[PDB]
RNA sequence: CAUGUGGUUUAAUUCGAAGCAACGCGAAGAACCUUACCAGGCCUUGACAUGCUAGGGAACCCGGGUGAAAGCCUGGGGUGCCCCGCGAGGGGAGCCCUAGCACAGGUGCUGCAUGGCCGUCGUCAGCUCGUGCCGUGAGGUGUUGGGUUAAGUCCCGCAACGAGCGCAACCCCCGCCGUUAGUUGCCAGCGGUUCGGCCGGGCACUCUAACGGGACUGCCCGCGAAAGCGGGAGGAAGGAGGGGACGACGUCUGGUCAGCAUGGCCCUUACGGCCUGGGCGACACACGUGCUACAAUGCCCACUACAAAGCGAUGCCACCCGGCAACGGGGAGCUAAUCGCAAAAAGGUGGGCCCAGUUCGGAUUGGGGUCUGCAACCCGACCCCAUGAAGCCGGAAUCGCUAGUAAUCGCGGAUCA
């Protein structure tokens, strides 16, 4: 889901990282 | 309000969030490239004239 | 085009069995340009073939597509201002095209969950003589012999 | 000329094709760059297209003519056969003979009898 | 029609920049900004002798302001006074090392900008608009050129509806690169409005 | 030991100034690695043609910013004077460091 | 649902574009900025230019009362230059306050008063000139005709012969290779090696650009009068190799006075100017272009691998500590093929899911937080918890593209706080 505000590609499409997406 | 505005754009009296971009040549409100500091219109005009160094016709 | 006939696209032969017909089937399965995915999905069914019957997936594939190969079809055509459903022989390429195509659809028609098993069971019924894609073939050939009256315009 | 070094094969054969067609028709006309004092023809009817030009240009009109012709529109007529190499040769030979005879050094007529057959 | 500006078309191959010089991504704007006001002031107090190619060179405080002119006899005055005070007013507001390298023009009739600004002025002075273009194109061709083209546009004389007078001779292959065709734009003030001017001079080849 | 940068626009003018330095340094000193071209950083600017609305037929330019590297080893006094006097740059902003 | 528009509403909800070629268009960046509209408060020779006279003052730095800001009112420091003069004084170049006149300024109309630029027919195959010829003449001829072609391309033919604006061709990218230059990469070669091409070392390779070569129906066979077409070899690539730029005479009373130039028109204590707040974001509705889905060729978690292009010194941030997190504190490299955004994603391996309004789908809404910025109610963006709506593939109708294309999956840039 490229639209889920809580998923892998969820932030990837939004150009962000956050919790569910690994970040330094 | 065209003339008084181009003068106000160079004023920057209050905070920095008013020193918006403003073309120099024909003094356009928008489409102002920061690099050239010109508007897209006067940009192409000069380019054809050759007054823009290193600015060659792009082709690929 | 109005000028040239435009030659067919000679596809790359099979990279496992050695046959262009197989690879073409992978292409029909290919969704969103994922060959390697569709390829495996095809070979998955190939193994499902040997699971059910001790028959080689190669000939099991030929038998299926062969029994789903539409011999004739009806085509619309104008004459002074009227459409006639004129039937006639199909081109060998188009027959191969439709056959491979219908099968892919017939698999989609099945209730089976995984795609491989859908392709598997469908290829069985097709090679047999009765299946979702096969009946759609039987259907089209009926239309031909049905409108055999208008077959006077062979063109 | 040593200027052939340039000009690619393109302009070469084309320019050679120029020379070919140029000589294909003009060969025999280029020798004179002025309006001829008169015109001689083999059939005033067929080449009447030229007859008109000379006529409108006040250029005298002389020409061998067959029954299939229009004698009234010809100044100095030359009646006789025309659709035969035999008849044409006898006239053209003797005619040009008068040209060289009034010029200088009367030579032997060109080898035509051999070409006739 | 369209017809992209033939100069920007030859920009790379044929004619080089009317202002040649390098600049870093840091101050390219400021450099070209002052570079502009320069040529602008030149067009103002120098159009007298009829300038054209205002060539410019820069690198580091050095600015070769080469200015091609139909007759430098006016850009120098007498001995050295006009040209000198010109360098004065130049660096007077600038800071770079001004260097006015004036150069004549072998023939203004073969120079597009001059041919245009010339006839364009005639129209301002109220003249035979039609034949003014005819003599202009005939002037360049009979001069030594190998292709000419001139076009005015606007209220010819002062008519309501617009119009555009086309006139040219020789060859003007604008689609070809190896042509070296000088462009010649020009204004034309009239008591009734504006007026467009164009000019094309084919010369070079290969 | 020493390293020279030759940034500039026109590669035709860059080639002349770069080759010039190569002859001057080698023909009057120790070894010198030839002109080393780097990936040319280009400023591709796209934009519309018409003044008003025309989201098509747009025209775009590009700023060719070339790069050429040349390395001279042994600091020769002859090469220093040669490059200090016999030079003919123009639109070529060079930068040299040890 | 994002965004444009119609309509409605509003004090304003600024104006333009109107079948194709208006509708994610002008906008490549509306919180006040921007802004041209509206409300309330002020200025009104002005925020900008030029010139002259008059009372006064150099310039210039800091403070205060009041205010929503602007503006209005008002206090302190100060005194460079030249001339007459030891001095005093005062005049004046110049900068500034005020009074005065010429004047500024207008995004206020007219794109049928215009320039410039652009859309479009359409990269469609065409449109014209000179001379000669026929016709009372408009005009024809050439340019038609046969064949061929992407083509008015060329060939054959002809009352035409020739030339010009066009197609072609010259310039850029990607393809095959070489020459030139080896701090990019390289045990290809050898040795050492904390095994990272790190050291030495090397330019063969990859690459980085720079120059040139190659393809010309050139060669062989068939057809033909020719141009050319067809099949094959050689070659990296054949009959324009793929792609770009190039868009003729004219056409549409086509677009734009709101990019700019600009005739005329109209206003001038306001049709000009500054400020605070509001407004382009208003919603009972409809259309256009889009994004995200309706899921098992699929969705979630962990682990792992292959790009290109572009960008970055008061900017890109390695990496360390902290927080679930956005992000904050500390802090190295980097005017940058050498450091950095940076993990390409899809894919690949193993695992969970078992057909469900679902671990599909992510709109809506409650509570709490971070960054930019004076300032996030209107009106920004992104986090974490909860909320989990419609939709189970869509009526009439309708759009895209013939090969690395469609589909599909990612990254960057301009713009810009
Ligand atoms: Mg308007
Ligand atoms: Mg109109
Ligand atoms: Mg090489
Ligand atoms: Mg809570
Ligand atoms: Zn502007």
């Amino acid at each position: 889901g490229k639209g889920d505000r809580r998923t892998r590609r969820g932030k990837i499409w939004r150009g962000t990282y956050g919790k569910y997406r690994p970040r330094k | 309000a065209r003339k008084a505005l181009i003068e106000k754009a160079k004023r920057t009296p209050k905070f920095k969030v008013r020193a918006y971009t403003r073309c120099v040549r024909c003094g356009r409100a928008r489409s102002v490239y920061r690099f050239f500091g010109l508007c897209r219109i006067c940009l192409r005009e000069l380019a054809h004239k050759g007054q823009l160094p290193g600015v060659r016709k792009a082709s690929w | 085009a109005r000028r040239r006939r435009a030659e067919v696209r000679q596809l790359q032969p099979d990279l496992v069995y050695g046959d262009v017909l197989v690879t073409a089937f992978i292409n029909k399965i290919m969704r969103d340009g994922k060959k390697n995915l569709a390829a495996r999905i095809f070979y998955d069914a190939c193994k499902i073939i040997q699971e059910k019957t001790g028959q080689e997936p190669l000939k099991v594939f030929k038998q299926a597509v062969e029994n789903v190969k539409p011999r004739m079809e009806v085509r619309s055509r104008r004459v002074g201002g009227a459409n006639y459903q004129v039937p006639m022989e199909v081109s060998p390429r188009r027959q191969q095209s439709l056959a491979l195509r219908w099968l892919v659809q017939a698999a989609n028609q099945r209730p089976e969950r995984r795609a491989a098993v859908r392709i598997a069971h469908e290829l069985m019924d097709a090679a047999e003589g009765k299946g979702g894609a096969v009946k759609k073939k039987e259907d089209v050939e009926r239309m031909a012999e049905a409108n055999r009256a208008y077959a006077h315009y062979r063109w | 000329s040593p200027e052939i070094e340039e000009r690619p094969k393109k302009e070469q054969v084309r320019l050679k094709h120029e020379l070919e067609r140029l000589q294909k028709y003009l060969s025999g006309f280029r020798l004179l760059k002025r309006l001829p004092d008169a015109i001689f023809v083999v059939d005033p009817t067929k080449e009447a297209i030229a007859v008109r030009e000379a006529r409108k240009l006040f250029i005298p009109v002389i020409a061998l003519a067959d029954t299939d012709s229009d004698p009234d529109l010809v100044d100095y007529i030359i009646p006789g056969n025309d659709d035969a190499i035999r008849s044409i040769q006898l006239i053209l030979s003797r005619a040009v003979d008068l040209i060289i005879q009034a010029r200088g050094g009367v030579v032997e007529p060109s080898p035509s009898y051999a070409l006739v057959q | 029609g369209n017809k992209i500006h033939p100069i920007g078309f030859r920009l790379g191959i044929t004619r080089d920049w009317e202002s040649r010089w390098y600049a870093g991504k840091k101050q390219y704007r400021h450099l070209l900004l002052e570079d502009q006001r320069i040529r602008g002031l030149l067009e103002k107090e120098l159009y007298s002798a009829g300038l054209a190619r205002v060539d410019i060179e820069r690198a580091a405080d050095n600015v070769a302001v080469t200015v091609h002119v139909a007759k430098p006899g006016v850009v120098i005055g007498r001995g050295g006074e006009r040209i000198r005070v010109l360098r004065e007013e130049l660096a007077k507001l600038t800071g770079k090392n001004v260097a006015l390298n004036v150069q004549e023009v072998q023939n203004p009739n073969l120079s597009a900008p001059l041919v245009a600004q010339r006839v364009a002025e005639q129209i301002e002075r109220r003249f035979a608009v039609r034949r003014a273009i005819k003599q202009a194109v005939q002037r360049v061709m009979e001069s030594g050129a190998k292709g000419a083209k001139v076009i005015v546009s606007g209220r010819i004389g002062g008519a309501e509806q617009a119009r555009t007078e086309w006139a040219a001779q020789g060859r003007v292959p604008l689609h070809t690169l190896r042509a070296n065709i000088d462009y010649g734009f020009a204004l034309a003030r009239t008591t009734y409005g504006v007026l467009g001017v164009k000019a094309y001079i084919f010369l070079g080849e290969v | 030991k020493i390293r020279i940068k030759l940034r500039g626009f026109d590669h035709k003018t860059l080639d002349a100034s770069a080759q010039k330095i190569v002859e001057a340094a080698r023909r009057s000193g120790a070894q010198v690695s030839g002109p080393i071209p780097l990936p040319t950083r280009v400023r591709r600017f796209t934009v519309i043609r018409g003044p008003f609305k025309h989201k098509d037929s747009r025209e775009h330019f590009e700023l060719r910013t070339h790069n050429r590297l040349v390395d001279i080893i042994n600091p020769n006094r002859k090469t220093i004077e040669q490059l200090m006097t016999l030079d003919l740059p123009t639109g070529v902003e060079i930068e040299i460091k040890t």
